[PDB]
């Protein structure tokens, strides 16, 4: 249901999701990989749809994290485009696009896209 | 590639 | 560096972003379709490498809008992931994922996917 | 109709 | 392993995707929906990588179908594209595109995208 | 209709797509780089709506491209899928996925995405 | 939509 | 380098 997006979430290899949902559609929080580590975190901001459809539909939802901390700069950026789904056992399914910052030679291979099952699990 | 998203 | 990114960008089916880019890596504005006028206007929010490699390579950058304002509801967001090119014409290529909400057994078809080209028109 | 685009 | 991925597979969803891998690359054989019937099937073409690398990489391969047979035509194509890994437990890994034949003011809205996981259970 | 789409065929970035459209729905060729000649060329195989809606609706089709011929060998397929448009100049538009053999643990960077735009330039 | 590719 | 372009 709407704010239990709020909270922290795994992707299947390991990667941590923490967010925050504001009642009027925006989300906010951190990423970091598997290894830890205080500095694999980077920050996201989002928005979600704050009033979803009453039939038994999911929440759609977006995120962006441009891959810069402290620490490390990989020059790109990943969008992960889903909805979340409620239930006992609660997931958000997404699709996602990570393109780096290339020289025009290589603008043709910038764009790898995937997917990822996020659970509380 | 190997870049910070995953493992 | 966020002067050349922040702006008015229209694409080429003619929608509208106006979009800020903050010193921290934030990207903020609003989006538009082709229609014009407030209710089409949606906030979007992003994030840009803000710190980006020399060379003529692009700034990588990207953002999302939920597609909910004060008059409409689509129950679908967007997001958009690309490279901003500096020049004299500048230039933000991107490719788009729209997912809509579905039920269970229509997950399979909630995604579309495309492309969008912008150019950039005032600051 | 969808607003991304017209 | 190579010829490994001759047979039948299942994706998540039910559809069965039965396939014939040619000595020198290409893939042959037929789809078809759930619900069962001799005429969810339709026809599909493809090409694998008949001599994959010798560290322990997939098989990297790709498939259409066009929507289309003697009883049905949606006006679209799916390409699947993905690799194989061999093991106890084979699996075809995969993401597709669906394109739908539109009018040019329909054209932006044209494409979904998904992935796929096959097995032979 | 297949005479429109059988043809010599070329991209933005200068690769050639010959094709042959038979009656069944099938598609045989060659895809070509811009280096020209020989070995830059590869089969590729797809199918195409053989009955497309009337109206000024495309015709859907797709095919794929293992990147092994008898001189090299690079351990990826790509797959395009999109709509030929007839007119005076005919197109097609296409988004393709290219996927590289990996090890399992990389599994997750195994595919690029992008999109190209085909011109015609003889039967 | 509703299309042949799945159940 | 790939193939599918220059």
């Amino acid at each position: 249901a709407e704010a239990g997006i709020t909270g922290t979430w795994y992707n299947q290899l390991g990667s941590t999701f923490i967010v925050t949902a504001g009642a009027d559609g925006a989300l906010t929080g951190t990423y970091e990989s598997a290894v830890g580590n205080a500095e694999s975190r980077y920050v996201l901001t989002g928005r979600y749809d704050s009033a979803p459809a009453t039939d038994g539909s999911g929440t759609a939802l977006g995120w962006t994290v441009a891959w810069k901390n402290n620490y490390r700069n990989a020059h790109s950026a990943t969008t992960w485009s889903g909805q979340y789904v409620g239930g006992a056992e609660a997931r958000i399914n997404t699709q996602w696009l990570l393109t780096s910052g290339t020289t025009e030679a290589n603008a043709w291979k910038s764009t790898l896209v995937g997917h990822d099952t996020f659970t509380k699990v | 590639f190997s870049h910070p998203q995953n493992t």
